[PDB]
RNA sequence: AUCGAGAGGC
């Protein structure tokens, strides 16, 4: 995102334009693009090099002038303690890779755990595609019974995860039982 | 299928540690496991 | 009534029944509830012949499916098993044979149905391998859908079956067992982080026995005589016959443990 | 592959006996049961009933092995009683009880209406 | 890639309900849990094997072959 | 360092004692300055402490050090195997490096030294010496197939 | 494995009459320690069993995305208008006894997800097998059905152990055992011998 | 044969520990001041006051298998409510001619002090607790 | 250095068998009852080869002789009755 | 180097490993199907023909059958192809392939061989399924875990290779470790964790519960033990039946922190004659670790009964810990909202003094550390700060969380959990270090491209507040991410580089053994060591032990080993010895009192010269106070009866003894000389052992139960003693490497690093430095 | 075969 002052400097984008954004989405009249939005300049595209030259929050949230009891569970969030920020990062969590964004909590998790995860779900059995009995691959595996996760992160609907997924949703007890 | 599909290969003065950097252009915690560990990242 | 244990039903259902049982070991009871998992013998399809498989889904997937789906099995003790009887492969007294073909003419996909699938053998007048539905429409579990252009035709032979066998032939699916649900025997510790009595809630069965007084101490000598039971039934076997059937087929492995002994 | 076929943990094969009878070593009235083919539901209902006879003084079942459903049960009795006497008499019990349960539960049934 | 006969569980069949379920959600716009209970499927088990099973057969239908 | 030392009565009582830590090693002029006792002073790198004191003082250094990096992770080494290796390398009179220069260049047999490393020219320079293999040592009685005189191969029996 | 980091091989599987049971009945389909968790410090897999409990009480689809604001706390008060505990922990019943187990035990639906390893695939077993000609060893791979290596670290392991007839079995007679003929004068096997 | 001692005690306190059905008993000699006695007690079994005067014995009798009590058979070794089976971990003297006298049965400990009973606290290790109300 | 005799009296060496000796010992006779070479003591109850060997072990009817080797080369020469089992 | 020092071998086989509680330590199990592909030559014998035809008609796909059978002439014969397998008879020297059987020794080895411990001779078991299978405790020393792990099993071709395996490879025989002076296997994971619910007094069996574990004892007295508590209910404790399961005729004691003989906090343990008085059973007792219930057995019992000890426990202690359960949970990790407020202000005050540092730092006005860089003074006390913080927050949270969850309950047992690890997943990851730094500026000056320039706050330098309950944030996420990526690439290279190291020092020590001289030499003969270990002795069964004379008063030295016939108050009391009475004067018996006493006088100089620091417990070849108790429980001695033993016979026997002691044989001055350096030390632990004082006073002495433990204790060393022909070198290699792959890694070279330097002689030094005194 | 790539278990 970009963010420049208003006034009180606001992120560029705007609401507005986030509805006539969904409703390009409930369309599958006016077509409103992420194309469209570079050319209205509400979003940039930075390189590393041109990343150092700016000041970027995490929140659009963060943003707007703060000046409150707190539930203890949710996390410690430092303010951010800047008065320019040059642009806004759309979110957290496209940091994320790819098999990152199908771990559940990374958030809440050791990272290596998540690395080993990362690894791991390559191997794990599923669906590749539809066109797997027309299609005659060397090796191919297929559950039988694949079943959509039932805690999936946003980034998910973007990966096609719930349309194919790669797991079953097991009962799961924790419990010692004869020594297995 | 589609992470290997985005797939870095770093030919090879630490790379293999994350960078700040790579933050939000590479994956924090995707590589290939014991070798090679963070020469080879995800996008 | 009868002296020993006595059962009392709370509630009553062709699915499920609600039963107090009282001057109960429990012992017993847990055995009685393995022994209608496991025990009580039960008809569903031991051998799929596809002639023609079109449809996508694979042979042995539609099989698996195939032995999965309930078919009925009150007259099974009579019916003999497979294993018990003379026949090489399958006679009519020990088997029954449901044959199925359906190919979609229709544009929209065809469904296959349980209601679908027919009976080759003679019934030899006894209520055996009759597809249950309590579907409201009457439409039995879709074995597969068929695509306009697509024939399946295919050839069960359904036997007579153990649920420590294969897990069809299986005929209740859930029985809820509670016991001690004041928690007065202590068998139990409950994990809580500031009172034990928020943490965990209430019991419905826990409401029909009473409240201990704070001030009783523990008696160690009690032992609960008194449980409460739910059984539900997939349907192949009516609810009340499953748990008669448990009742019978325990006292049918402790006959044989006896006879046995006579002939040691 | 490897696995062995249910049937066989669930049927009786190679002509076993049900019934093993061995005496205990060390323990005058005590003997050792062997039962193939059977399951914990027979044996903990067996050692349930051993338990409530006052002559009878061990009983205890164990499994060597969940893959094997072999189980064995130790009895050991009031001198002057026998061991398989106090087994016959508990699993005669076991049959009065169940009995008595499915003809009270067949009378209530047939008072339930649904 | 169809619905499963029954949960895995339970042992309870649910292939009879998923289509009426499916229907049941888009007629009266009900939330899955509420279809669910319906359905009679209380134990979340089988709530599990209704609401995570995705239905792949539609795709390989839309194959000509 | 507050180390312990016997008390008048003889119970083990603690002083604490000043040290100074050096970043650099120049034991042979460290040594020979007034306010230090000669004999406690210690260098962590053992071969100062070998030109300095002699090939014993080194190997109770080496040993020091292998104990050093056991203790930090806690793990214990029984005193045996630490001492086997340090005196492997101090039986020579000069330090002698488990890296292959040191373990190659001793003398004894064919095969482990190229068992280790350089196999084919440490064969053209024992080709080149005529060096005649004992075949006493485990390696070589490997290559050779033979049983070694290693354990139940070192006794021979014998008809009574 | 899970899709968080652990992982594991099945050892047994279990009958559900065996299987502890609770009031509703439902029996897990896996069983895994409870020692590996601290150990691992996988938070994230206790929350999801946890959400997805929630989640298919509710119908409605728990959203795990990170840096997302949740309460643990507010999940939890969801699972107690269920009724079902806050932390999770589901009273059960031994399966074989029928008793109360005195510590209730942690009861959640979990994703998992199959591995591509599988038993089958890995066991390789060989008594006698195809050689390498060259080496006269045994060729190499379950395909080949060759022997596997012995280490020279485990031959190591054996020396240290100190029986040298089974290292001299395994490294003759298990594999190129071979007989020679040398001459002495020579000092080489220059020789070459006609039996017949 | 007989009860190798019989001692009337007042409990002073009643610690319940870290364990909840075990807790500890700290009691002094009643009438007697070199007699101080700590025990391990399970409250559940045996209700325990603050204060209050216990009837304290300890029995050799009354290889052998632990019989199910029959009633027929069975002589009540005691009308006290409490019976434990002990074996003595340690006997130790705090002053000379003062014993002191610990007995563990089931990891559930006890200390008596005093001389005047070391004649009837013998090395044995069978020992039979019994409390009375 | 040849014939280096080691004298019967002028022996130094342990006189409980080597770990490794038992086992060697073990083995051989092992083989030779595997060999179906004749067994002089009485067996009772077991065919295996090493329970026959242990047991004429303990009897300490195996004749046989262990040499114990020096860096030297000079070799002692102690009969299996002589060294002690422990 | 490829093929002769390793080979593909025959007979060899490979599978996933799966862990059996009922599979006893011994055996391995072995898949029907590789049991049945892989073959035993066996010669027919008079004994074995019998049931090898049997074997032979079964058939190859029978499991007890052969696939081939062996001519005398030698013509191979296949039971399948062949017509002849139905009619086969074998002929007298004929050899058949068994199919392997149970109870048949075979090699189980972890592909990583660090250790010879790592792979070890099993008992055939065959099982049904396709995973081999082994027991929970047998994992610790191959270093293996169920996890798909692959291990390898290699059969015996060979009676003497079969005998071998036997006689040095087996399980039992590898328990006790001969280096760290530990047994190598422990009870492991729910067994343990089990134990200590079981131990617990709290923790009462009832009688069928008490019948069926009784029951469960493979091996069982059969005889029910006392009721614990009989006349409210038949009630026994779990330590009543734990101590069925312990072997009768063994006692441990041990404090682990100073326990009153009451022992309110149940700390520590006191077992007679394997029934166990007092104490809840922890890891230490049931660990590897020396001092261990697992040492103690395997030495006085021998190995076996030591494995079957583990495997009773193994089985009653899981019978009861399913009976109770166990379950991880959420909520253990959760913690009470007053304690989340405490450790949330504990982080407010650690950022505030960090602040006030910084500002300090900003106005120049600074104290600098000698040698330090004033940003380096000014970094370490804010990572120092921050370090502080976050074990203060685990404090608190350990503080707050209950003894009833399950996390703190493995912590006491001991099963996996760490103070750490609930710290972390509590109250606070920490701070994030790479490169042993605080997180750097990759941007100038900026952590991150939010952070804003020249921020040295620890929110900019990541450190983490929140828990891993708590949630991160992703900056926090982003930094923790780096920290784990630079410990995996660690981990990488430390396997790396400790593979090479292991290799260079086996390399190097392969050739020396100790030879039958007891002079560890190489194949040319240069002697290492002239006695091995500088003791002539194995590094098994030495245990650490204290001496007495090292250590407290002189006077008090005096008072305890000194008697003095003349003197009142020195002189043995006549209670004491019943000689008392002509104890008195009776000088000559007296000037031998004097000399025993001035021979313990120059042994404690000469301990206080060995150590500076003086430490009492060193690691010993006899556990001389073992031997006392066993000797107490076995004699029943009483404390009353004075003591039958002449003083002058104790004296003269503890020299007798200390003749007794040979490490090297024959009368030569040179190897005298060296005998009586070996045993110097071990005699100054005898000394101080047996006291004519001690030995009267300390436990009273029959004179028999005196000669017993003397006998005993020179059996014990003899047994300690190390076999001619031990190959010393290749262990001493891998007991350096095995701690060094286990090994991970103010300022100097530590660890691998550290190691490196250390065994290649290296011209230069990461970090010299030279100590000052 | 040869070479390469990927994965597992540390
Ligand atoms: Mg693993
Ligand atoms: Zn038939
Ligand atoms: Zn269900
Ligand atoms: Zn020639």
């Amino acid at each position: 995102f970009i963010v420049e002052d208003d006034g009180h400097k606001e992120l560029k984008v705007r609401k507005g334009h986030i509805a006539k954004l969904m409703a390009t989405e409930y369309q599958d009249v006016e077509e409103y693009t992420w194309s469209s939005l570079l050319n209205e300049g509400l979003v940039e595209y930075i390189d590393a090099e041109e990343e150092e030259s700016i000041l970027i929050a995490m929140q659009p949230e963060d943003l707007e002038p703060a000046e409150l009891d707190v539930d203890p569970a949710k996390r410690i969030r430092v303010s951010h303690h800047a008065t320019t920020f040059t642009h806004c990062e759309i979110h957290p969590s496209m940091i994320l890779g790819v098999a990152a964004s199908i771990i559940p909590f990374p958030d809440h998790n050791q990272s290596p755990r998540n690395t080993y995860q990362s690894a791991m779900g390559k191997q794990a059995m599923g669906v590749f595609l539809t066109n797997y009995n027309v299609r005659m691959d060397t090796m191919a595996n297929i559950l039988y019974y694949p079943q959509k996760p039932l805690g999936t992160t946003r980034a998910m609907e973007y990966l096609k995860f719930r349309e194919l997924p790669a797991g079953q949703n097991a009962i799961v007890a924790i419990a010692c039982y004869s020594g297995y | 299928t589609l992470s290997h599909l985005r797939r870095t290969n770093t030919p090879i003065a630490k790379p293999r540690q994350l960078h700040n950097t790579h933050w939000g252009l590479v994956c924090p915690a995707e590589t290939p496991e014991g070798q090679a560990c963070g020469l080879v990242k995800n996008l | 009534s009868e002296e020993g244990p006595q059962v009392k039903i709370r509630e009553a259902s062709k699915d499920n029944v609600d039963f107090i049982l009282s001057n109960v070991d429990l012992a017993m009871a847990n055995s009685l509830r393995r022994v209608m998992i496991a025990e009580i013998p039960t008809l569903a399809i031991d051998s799929v012949e596809v002639e023609t498989n079109t449809t996508v889904l694979a042979d042995e997937f539609i099989a698996h499916r195939l032995g999965l789906i309930p078919l009925q099995s009150m007259d099974i003790e009579q019916l003999e098993y497979s294993r018990d009887c003379f026949c090489e492969d399958h006679c009519d007294k020990c088997s029954v044979v449901l044959t199925l073909q359906a190919f979609g003419e229709s544009e929209s996909t065809t469904n296959v149905y349980s209601k679908d699938l027919v009976i080759v053998s003679n019934l030899m007048g006894r209520n055996i391998g009759h597809p249950i539905i309590q579907d409201k429409e009457g439409n039995g579990v879709l074995i597969c859908k068929l695509r306009k252009g697509q024939e399946l035709k295919l050839t069960c032979v359904a036997k007579k079956g153990i649920a420590k066998e294969h897990a069809k032939w299986g005929p209740a699916a859930a029985i809820e067992f509670e016991y001690d649900p004041w928690n007065k025997l202590k068998h139990t510790d409950y994990w809580y982080e500031q009172d034990s009595a928020k943490e965990w809630p209430q019991s419905k069965n826990c409401e029909y026995e009473d409240p201990p007084n704070e001030g009783d101490p523990f008696d160690y000598k009690a032992q609960a005589d008194t449980f409460y039971m739910n059984v539900e039934s997939v349907g192949s076997i009516p609810v009340d016959q499953v748990v008669v059937r448990g009742i019978d087929t325990l006292q049918k492995k402790v006959a044989s443990i006896l006879l046995a002994l006579t002939q040691m | 592959m490897n696995a062995p076929d249910r049937f066989e943990l669930f049927l009786l094969g190679e002509g076993e006996s049900k019934l093993k009878i061995d005496p205990d070593t060390k323990a005058p009235n005590a003997v050792v049961i062997t039962f193939e083919k059977e399951d914990h539901t027979l044996g903990n209902l067996i050692r349930a009933e051993l338990l409530n006879d006052r002559k009878v003084l061990f009983a205890a079942y164990k499994v060597e092995h969940p893959f094997f459903a072999r189980f064995k049960l130790r009895i050991q009795t009031t001198e002057g009683y026998d061991p398989k006497d106090a087994l016959k008499n508990a699993c005669n019990s076991i049959i009065n009880k169940l009995g008595a349960l499915k003809t009270n539960f067949e009378t209530e049934w047939n008072l339930q209406t649904l | 890639m169809i619905v499963p006969v029954r949960c895995f569980s339970c042992g309870k069949v649910v292939g009879d309900k998923w289509e009426s379920y499916l229907n049941l959600l888009q007629e009266d716009e009900l939330d899955e849990g509420t279809a669910l209970s319906r359905l009679g499927l209380k134990r979340y088990c089988c709530r599990r094997m209704i609401l995570t099973h995705v239905d792949l057969i539609e795709k390989f239908l839309r194959y000509n072959p | 360092y507050d180390r312990k030392v016997p008390s008048p009565t003889g119970e083990y009582v603690k002083e604490p004692e000043w040290v100074l830590e050096t970043d650099g090693v120049n034991l042979s002029e460290v040594m020979t300055v007034p306010g230090i006792d000669p004999t406690r002073i210690y260098t962590n790198s053992f071969i100062d402490i070998m030109e300095v004191l002699g090939i014993e003082a080194g190997r109770a250094a080496l040993y020091k050090e292998v104990y050093n990096v056991i203790a930090s992770d806690g793990s214990y080494v029984n005193y045996r195997h630490m001492a086997l290796l340090v005196d492997v390398m101090t039986t020579q009179g000069g330090l002698t490096s488990v890296t292959r220069h040191g373990f190659n260049r001793s003398n004894t047999g064919a095969l482990m030294r190229c068992s280790f490393e350089e196999t084919v020219e440490i064969l053209f320079e024992a080709g080149a010496s005529a060096e005649l293999d004992d075949c006493r040592g485990v390696s070589e009685n490997v290559i050779l197939g033979q049983m070694a005189p290693i354990g139940t191969g070192a006794f021979d029996v014998m008809i009574d | 494995a899970s899709r968080h980091g652990q992982k594991g091989t099945i050892g047994i599987t279990y009958r559900r009459e065996d299987m502890p049971f609770t009031a509703e009945g439902i029996v897990p389909d896996l069983i895994i320690n409870p020692h590996a968790i601290p150990s691992r410090m996988t938070v994230a897999h206790l929350i999801e069993c946890l959400l997805s409990k929630v989640a298919a009480l509710s119908g409605n689809e728990g959203d795990a995305s990170p840096f997302t604001d949740i309460t643990v706390e507010g999940i939890s008060k969801l699972l107690r208008e269920h009724g079902y505990q806050s932390r999770g922990f589901e009273v059960m019943y031994n399966g074989h006894t029928g008793k109360k187990l005195m510590a209730q035990i942690f009861f959640g639906p979990t994703y998992y997800q199959r591995l591509r390893h599988m038993v089958d695939d890995k066991i390789h077993a060989r008594a006698r097998g195809p050689m390498q000609v060259l080496t006269r060893q045994p060729v190499e791979g379950r395909s080949r059905d060759g022997g596997l290596r012995f280490g020279e670290m485990e031959r190591d392991c054996m020396i240290a152990h100190g029986a040298a007839s089974f290292l001299k079995e395994r490294l003759m007679e298990a594999s190129d055992a071979f007989r020679v003929h040398i001459c002495g004068i020579c000092g080489l096997m220059t020789v070459i011998a006609k039996l017949n | 044969s007989n009860t190798l001692f019989d001692d009337i005690f007042q409990v002073s306190e009643v610690d319940p520990g870290r364990y909840n059905k075990v807790c500890r008993i700290e009691a002094a000699s009643t009438t007697q001041d070199q007699c101080k006695l700590t025990l391990d007690i399970n409250v559940e079994l045996f209700p325990v006051a603050a204060q209050d005067s216990l009837t304290v014995t300890i029995a050799s009798s009354l290889t052998r298998s632990w019989r199910p009590p029959q009633a027929g058979d069975r002589s009540l070794a005691d009308d006290y409510d409490y019976v434990m089976y002990g074996t003595a971990y340690k006997f130790e003297e705090v002053s000379k001619d003062l014993i002191a006298v610990y007995y563990s049965f089931g990891g559930l400990l006890m200390r008596l002090e005093g001389n005047y009973r070391n004649l009837n606290n013998l090395k044995q290790e069978n020992a039979y607790l019994l409390i009375r109300r | 250095l040849k014939e280096k005799a080691i004298p019967k009296d002028q022996r130094a060496t342990t006189p409980y068998m080597t770990k490794y000796e038992r086992a060697r010992i073990l083995g051989t006779r092992a083989l030779q009852i595997s060999m179906n070479a004749p067994v002089f003591v009485d067996l009772e109850g077991e065919t295996d080869p090493l329970r026959i060997a242990m047991k004429e072990l303990a009897e300490k009817k195996i004749p046989l002789v262990i040499r114990r080797y020096l860096p030297d080369g000079s070799f002692e020469d102690w009969s299996v009755e002589e060294l002690i089992v422990d | 180097r490829g093929n002769l020092m390793g080979k593909r071998v025959d007979f060899s086989a490979r599978t996933v490993i799966s862990g059996d509680p009922n599979l006893e330590l011994d055996q391995v199990g072995v898949p029907k199907s590789i049991a049945k592909t892989l073959t035993y030559p066996e010669v027919v014998t008079p004994y074995n023909i019998d049931r090898l035809t049997q074997l032979v008609r079964n058939g190859p796909n029978e499991h007890p059958g052969a696939k081939y059978v062996i001519r005398d002439s030698g013509d191979r014969i296949d039971l399948r192809y062949s017509k002849r397998a139905g009619d086969i008879q074998l002929q007298y020297g004929w050899k058949v392939e068994r199919h392997i059987m149970d109870n048949d020794p075979v090699l189980f080895n972890r592909q990583p061989s660090l250790h010879k411990m790592s792979m070890m001779a099993h008992r055939v078991k065959v099982i049904p399924y396709s995973t081999f299978r082994l027991n929970l405790s047998v994992t610790s020393p191959y270093n293996a875990d169920f996890d798909g792990d692959e291990m390898n099993l290699h059969v015996p071709q060979s009676e003497e290779t079969r005998a071998e395996l036997s006689q040095l490879c087996a399980v039992p025989l590898q328990i006790v470790s001969p280096q760290s002076n530990k047994p190598c296997m422990g009870i492991v994971q729910d067994t343990l964790c089990g134990i200590r619910k079981l131990t617990l007094r709290d923790t009462f069996i009832e009688l069928d519960q008490v019948l069926n574990m009784l029951y469960w004892v493979p091996d069982w007295d059969g005889v029910i033990p006392t009721p614990a508590i009989i006349k409210p209910k038949p009630l026994w404790s779990g330590k009543q039946i734990l101590s069925v399961a312990i072997p009768n005729g063994i006692h441990l004691q041990r404090f682990d922190e100073g326990t009153t003989l009451l022992s309110p906090k149940d700390n520590g343990m006191l077992i007679i004659d394997g029934q166990i008085i007092f104490g809840v059973v922890e890891k230490k007792t049931v660990g590897s670790s020396n001092g261990g219930l697992i040492h103690v057995v395997t030495r006085e019992k021998g190995p076996q009964v030591c494995a079957k000890l583990f495997g009773n426990i193994q089985k009653v202690v899981n019978f009861w810990l399913l009976h109770n359960g166990f379950s991880t949970g959420i909520g253990d990790t959760i913690a009470d909202g007053p304690t989340m407020r405490e450790i949330t202000e504990t982080i407010a005050e650690a950022k505030k003094k960090v602040l006030d540092v910084t500002k300090e730092a900003q106005a120049n006005l600074l104290t600098a550390k000698h040698g330090m860089t004033l940003r380096e003074s000014f970094e370490d006390n804010v990572v120092r700060f921050l370090n502080e913080a976050r074990d203060k927050a685990g404090r608190l949270a350990e503080v707050n969380l209950k003894d009833l969850n399950n996390v703190k309950q493995m912590v006491m047992a001991g099963s996996k959990g760490s103070f750490i690890n609930i710290a972390q997943m509590s109250a606070c990851v920490g701070q994030q270090s790479v490169e042993g730094k605080r997180i750097a500026f990759g941007f100038v000056d900026r952590t991150l491209p939010h952070f804003s320039k020249d921020d040295y706050s620890p929110e900019s330098k990541g450190f983490v507040e929140n828990s891993y309950l708590r949630g991160l944030t992703p900056q926090e996420f982003f930094f923790h991410a780096m920290g784990g990526r630079e410990g995996l690439i660690d981990t990488a290279v430390k396997t790396a580089e400790t593979g090479y190291i292991q290799r260079r020092l086996v390399k190097a020590l392969e050739d020396i053994m100790v030879h039958y001289d007891n002079t560890t030499r190489n194949s040319l003969g240069n002697v290492i060591q002239f006695i091995y270990g500088e003791d002539g002795m194995d590094a098994a069964h030495i245990e650490k032990q204290s001496l007495d004379t090292i250590g407290g008063s002189d006077a008090a030295f005096e008072k305890r080993y000194r008697v003095d016939l003349l003197n009142t108050d020195h002189t043995l009391d006549p209670s004491l010895l019943e000689s008392g009475s002509e104890i008195l004067g009776d000088l000559k018996l007296q000037v031998l009192l004097d000399e025993e006493y001035k021979q313990l006088v120059k042994d404690r100089k000469f301990l206080r010269e060995v150590f500076v620091d003086g430490e009492a417990n060193w690691p010993l070849p006899v556990n001389i106070r073992r031997i006392i108790q066993n000797a107490q429980q076995t004699f029943h001695i009483d404390h009353t009866k004075p003591s039958d033993l002449t003083i002058k016979d104790i004296v003269l026997g503890v020299k007798d003894l200390q003749e007794n002691l040979l490490v090297l044989r024959g009368k030569n001055e040179i190897i005298q000389n060296a005998q009586r350096d070996a045993v110097t030390l071990f005699c100054c632990l005898l000394r101080s052992r047996l006291a004519t004082r001690r030995v009267l006073q300390e436990y009273r002495l029959t004179k028999q139960a005196f000669d017993w433990v003397l006998s005993n204790i020179e059996a014990q060393f003899l047994r300690s003693v190390v076999h001619p022909g031990e190959m010393v070198g290749v262990l001493a290699a891998q007991s350096i490497g095995e701690p060094a792959t286990q090994m991970t890694l103010k300022k100097v070279t530590s660890g691998v690093p550290r190691l490196k330097e250390i065994l290649n002689v290296a011209k230069n030094m990461k970090t010299p430095s030279l100590t000052v005194y």
